[PDB]
């Protein structure tokens, strides 16, 4: 029309032979190029390796457990009943705990065996109806409830030293009673005082699994010997066991590294629980300068971390006047500890530490959401490797997600890292430049990538570097 | 030889519904919940974007019945503001706006159709790029074959995506029919509403992405059977259906998952299928791909017709707007659309072009509606079958100017780059359009390549 031909000229010029063959050849060439692109997409899709299948986790695989042994000392005086515990479930949801090990609330008088009853509630905590309301209130907050069924919890010998059979007989009915009531698990402590111990846990684990597969059973010892632990873990393998295996030592890092790796080796990389005791705080075994390092360690090891109440604020029992070491008072606000008024401080309480970004509670909250969200920390693979003389370094990696690298300094001198990897699998080998997610000590800005060659660590520092799946 | 009108009322309804309901209902809710904080603020954002799009569609129905020529939102600016702003709109609407909008939906199609082979895993990227290019090439071949075939494709895929969203909605209804509510408590659903309207307008942009394509029947007029009735009746029927389905789909999303369950998710429809279905949960990514296929088809249709109209005004080369006889389809315009859409497959991240150019995309609509008011006052000798109440265009102009002025007030570093790319067409306008009396070194070569493309594609000029 304006820069081209018209109808008739084109129809008598572009109708000649050759041009028809040209446009038909271009048509078939276009369709063969389309089929070539389809084959190139198919052989790229089948060349992709595959992707791994998820291990079908339980609810206690996805976070931490929280032990509240003494209910009176958790809230305080005048409110130490089961009904007041409902008011703290919004605070417990800020720590992102997945379970709750309530202490033994049953009616136990004293060392007489005939008067105690594991079916009845002690009246100084409440009744059955405010327990049923507590279970339904915790069910809405996505928090499970585990009931401690240790029979003689007011006394020295915890399993009724006279005989063994009837006290183990009432536990068998108590499991079925409280499972019908609607609890999610049980705990028994001090099983080293239990005669014929390993053949009772199998029966109780059988009943607890025969009700449902989503039910837990925790056992607790005061042992530190590895073989006494493995002997209890012979026929049982889905049993959770809290002990004093890490409460022994750890002045050097090569001791803690060997203690973790030998346990994971001798067990067979099965699912375990990481703790420091069965009913004690972290401050009962560690000085105050190592409380951040062990909190970084317990949240990144392959298992379930278990804590007592007050371990997120560093609740020390010996840092106050006269008080039992089995039940310290939880420091909610500044007006918590009533007598000797003027012994608590601002950095010793919950609300004082709930604002400070460089606090201990802030570190607990920043670890407890990474543990319950990231895939290579939920069911990732573990690999430790050799490092500088005093360090503990390891890597968590699941399939193709974000890889995590933890470096810990269990010593009092400034060290260079020297991450001589040299033994990792080729899938999860170290990069040249890793990022930073947090640090235990202030004086580092978070988010900018370092490089793991001249990596320098001040004393009692812990690093949580991360790096993505690449090649 | 003309373009031979075929579009019925139901075909126009299918065009608008299939082009609007693409990928945004399956991708964007995480971005809206990230900037709103609370689910109730997300639902009021979705309803606000719905009412905004309805008001703009009524104004565009009145404009499309007034002027009634093809290539809408560009012919309406050419009628009022002359040739240079129309060329600038056509330049930007070509280069950045059309192939990136097609390539995004094609890539979402390819990503979601390959999810059952890689369930918990990142899809390999070049397989997705190749499958997206295969989608684009198949749809442009179908469009080059016939127009009735393309309308049949759009009809079938619009019905398919409607039934898919109906399935998701009825699953969300039977979940709340099981006597307990995860979300949607009368006092909990608003807990988390942040603030800072600057952090609210980004959620408004993320919601307004999912309503894009509401004015495409204005592009594809001059091919409608009885346009003066069947264009506003298509708009009125079509766009209220989208808003209701969008708010019900968000409501069904919220009663399966909690808040930060969705804030840290990757595909909220795949998780929804994982919850309410065991095996046979691949139905939902299959249906997401089937939605994005029809959306790509409708966008290719309207883009080809826009460049067809833009060639007729002497703003583009005249090899475009040449119809092929015995098929009666604009073959070189379709080839030119597909070539640009495949050319934008070289970018790594192309989602970061939306905030570079949203201000111009709403500035052109505001300019067209200002021109509509000025044409109603200046030139009242036209036949107007529909006449909107005033202060609907005035409120729409005020809302568009609010969005423009706010986008120059929170993120002004991308709008400068966007305005830098806009004025790059000003050398191009003064070479080809304004600069006549060209040398014979250039006119004979342009004539030769034009007649060569004519002999290749067997296309004649228009005139009938
Ligand atoms: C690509 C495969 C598709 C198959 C069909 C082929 C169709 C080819 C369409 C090409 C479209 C690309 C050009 C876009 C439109 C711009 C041209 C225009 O508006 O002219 C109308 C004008 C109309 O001519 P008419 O057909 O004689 O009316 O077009 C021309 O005169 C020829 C223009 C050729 C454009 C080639 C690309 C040039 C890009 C700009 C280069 C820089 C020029 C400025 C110099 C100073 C820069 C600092
Ligand atoms: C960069 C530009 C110049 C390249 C453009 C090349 C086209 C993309 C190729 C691809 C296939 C070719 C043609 C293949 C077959 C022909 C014949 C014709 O098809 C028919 O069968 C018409 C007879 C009938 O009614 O059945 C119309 C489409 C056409 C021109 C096609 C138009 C597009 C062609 C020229
Ligand atoms: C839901 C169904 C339609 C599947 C959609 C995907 C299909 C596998 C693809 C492959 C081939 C495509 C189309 C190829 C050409 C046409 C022929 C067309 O029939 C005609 O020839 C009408 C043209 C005329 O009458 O002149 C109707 C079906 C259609 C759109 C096909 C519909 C199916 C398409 C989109
Ligand atoms: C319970 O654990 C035992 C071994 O720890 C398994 O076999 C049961 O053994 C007891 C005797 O101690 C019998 O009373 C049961 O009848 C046995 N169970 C059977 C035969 O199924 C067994 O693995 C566990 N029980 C179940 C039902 O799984
Ligand atoms: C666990 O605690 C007990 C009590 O302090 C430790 O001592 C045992 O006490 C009981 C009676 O109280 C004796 O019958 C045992 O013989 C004592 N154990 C030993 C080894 O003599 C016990 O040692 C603690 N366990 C560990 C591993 O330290
Ligand atoms: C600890 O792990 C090592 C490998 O990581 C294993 O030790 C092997 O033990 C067997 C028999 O005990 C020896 O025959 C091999 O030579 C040992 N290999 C190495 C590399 O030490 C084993 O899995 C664990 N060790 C033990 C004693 O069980
Ligand atoms: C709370 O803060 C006070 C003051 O910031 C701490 O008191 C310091 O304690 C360290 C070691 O105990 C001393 O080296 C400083 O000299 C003390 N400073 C002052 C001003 O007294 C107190 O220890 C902190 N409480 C806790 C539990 O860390
Ligand atoms: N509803 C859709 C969906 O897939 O959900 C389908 C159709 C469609 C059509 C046009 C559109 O415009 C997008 C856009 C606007 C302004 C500037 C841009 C710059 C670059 C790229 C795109 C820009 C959005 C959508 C989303």
């Amino acid at each position: 029309k304006f820069t081209g031909l018209s109808k008739e000229e084109l129809l008598k010029v572009a109708g000649s032979p050759g041009w028809v063959r040209t446009r038909w050849a271009l048509l078939l060439l276009f369709w063969l190029g389309w089929l070539g692109m389809l084959a190139g997409a198919v052989v790229i899709i089948v060349r992709a390796p595959r992707c791994r299948e998820l291990p079908a986790q339980k609810w206690w695989h996805t976070g931490a457990l929280y032990r509240i042994g003494d209910l009176q000392a958790f809230q305080g005086h005048g409110a130490g009943n089961l009904a007041g515990l409902k008011g703290r479930l919004d605070y417990l949801s800020s720590l992102k705990v997945k379970g709750l090990v309530l202490g033994p609330i049953h009616k136990n008088q004293k060392d007489d065996v005939a008067q105690t009853d594991l079916l009845q509630i002690d009246p100084n905590f409440g009744s059955k109806e405010d327990f049923d309301s507590l279970l339904q209130s915790a069910k809405k907050k996505s928090i499970r409830v585990i009931l401690d069924l240790t029979p003689n919890y007011r006394g020295e010998n915890s399993w009724f030293s006279t005989q063994v059979d009837t006290v183990a007989t009432k536990v068998k009915d108590a499991l079925e009673f409280w499972l019908q009531a609607g609890v999610d698990g049980f705990q028994v402590r001090d099983i080293e005082n239990l005669k014929d111990a390993s053949s009772f846990l199998a029966e109780w684990q059988n009943i607890t699994k025969g009700f449902s597969e989503d039910r837990l059973l925790i056992a607790g010892t005061n042992s530190s010997d590895l073989q006494q632990i493995l002997s209890l873990l012979e026929s049982n393998k889905d049993l959770l066991l809290t002990s004093s295996y890490l409460s022994d030592s750890g002045s050097t890092g090569e001791h803690t590294k060997s203690l973790v790796t030998q346990y994971l080796n001798a067990t067979g990389n099965r699912w375990c629980s990481w703790s420091l005791s069965q009913a004690r705080l972290l401050t009962s075994f560690l000085p105050a300068q190592l409380l951040r390092l062990y909190q970084l360690m317990l949240f990144t090891l392959p298992g379930t971390p278990v804590f007592s109440y007050g371990d997120e604020i560093g609740l020390d029992a010996a840092a106050l006047p006269g008080q039992p070491m089995e039940a310290p008072v939880m420091l909610w606000d500044e007006s918590s500890f009533p007598d000797i008024p003027g012994a608590v401080s601002a950095n010793m309480t919950v609300k004082g530490q709930s604002e400070d970004p460089g606090s201990l509670l802030s570190l607990f909250r920043r670890l407890s959401d990474q543990r319950s969200k990231e895939r290579s920390l939920l069911h990732g693979d573990f690999h430790a490797f050799s490092a500088g003389p005093g360090l503990f370094s390891y890597i968590r990696h699941w399939d193709q997600n974000e890889r995590f690298l933890v470096v810990l300094n269990f010593g009092d001198v400034g060290l260079s890292a020297g991450l001589q990897a040299s033994d990792l699998p080729a899938s999860a080998s170290l990069p040249a430049k890793a990022d930073l997610l947090l640090s235990t000590q202030p004086g580092r800005e978070e988010g900018s990538p370092l490089e793991l060659e001249r990596l320098k660590l001040e004393p009692h520092e812990g690093l949580l570097l991360r790096f993505p799946y690449a090649a | 030889v003309t373009l031979q009108r075929n579009i019925t009322l139901l075909n126009g309804v299918a065009i608008i519904v299939g082009t609007i309901i693409g990928s945004g209902i399956f991708v964007t809710p995480t971005g809206v919940l990230k900037e709103a904080g609370s689910p109730g603020l997300a639902l009021v954002v979705w309803a606000a974007c719905g009412v905004f799009s309805i008001v703009g569609a009524l104004c565009y129905a009145e404009l499309g019945t007034t002027i009634s020529k093809s290539g809408g939102d560009y012919a309406y600016m050419l009628e009022v503001y002359g040739s240079l702003p129309a060329f600038l709109k056509l330049w930007i609407e070509l280069l950045i706006i059309r192939p990136s909008s097609q390539y995004i939906v094609a890539l979402v199609f390819a990503t979601y159709l390959l999810k059952p082979l890689f369930p918990t895993c990142p899809v390999p990227e070049e397989a997705a790029k190749l499958v997206a290019c295969l989608c684009v090439l198949l749809l442009t071949a179908v469009n080059c074959y016939s127009v009735k075939a393309a309308t049949r494709v759009q009809d079938a895929f619009a019905a398919a995506k409607l039934l898919a969203l109906a399935l998701i909605i009825l699953l969300g209804f039977v979940q709340i029919g099981k006597g307990d509510v995860s979300n949607l408590d009368p006092n909990f659903s608003f807990e988390g509403t942040k603030l800072d309207v600057g952090n609210i307008v980004l959620a408004l942009y993320s919601g307004l992405f999912a309503y894009g394509g509401w004015n495409y029947l204005n592009f594809v007029t001059e091919e409608m059977i009885n346009p003066y009735r069947n264009l506003p009746l298509a708009i009125i029927i079509s766009l209220p259906i989208v808003t209701l389905v969008y708010v019900l789909t968000n409501l069904a999303y919220f009663t399966t998952l909690s808040t930060e369950q969705m804030l840290s998710s990757e595909a909220v429809a795949v998780d929804f299928g994982n919850y309410h279905l065991g095996v046979m949960s691949w139905i939902i990514p299959v249906f997401v791909g089937l939605s994005c296929f029809g959306s790509v088809n409708g966008s290719l249709f309207t883009s080809s017709r826009l460049f067809f109209v833009g060639s007729r005004e002497g703003h583009l080369p005249s090899i475009l707007s040449m119809i092929h006889p015995q098929l009666l389809t604009p073959v070189p315009s379709l080839v030119f659309t597909c070539v640009m859409t495949l050319l934008y497959a070289f970018s790594k991240d192309i989602f970061s072009v939306i905030n570079f150019f949203s201000f111009f995309n709403w500035l052109c609509v505001a300019l067209a509606i200002i021109g509509m008011i000025w044409l109603r006052h200046r030139k009242p000798e036209l036949e107007r079958p529909i006449k909107v109440n005033l202060a609907l265009p005035v409120f729409f102009i005020l809302a568009c100017l609010f969005l423009i002025a706010v986008s120059f007030w929170k993120t002004p570093v991308e709008c400068g780059i966007g305005f830098t790319i806009i004025l790059s067409g000003l050398p191009v306008y003064f070479f080809g359009v304004w600069w006549k009396n060209k040398p014979k070194w250039l006119l004979q070569g342009i004539f030769s390549t034009t007649v060569l493309c004519q002999k290749l594609m067997q296309v004649v000029p228009q005139e009938t």
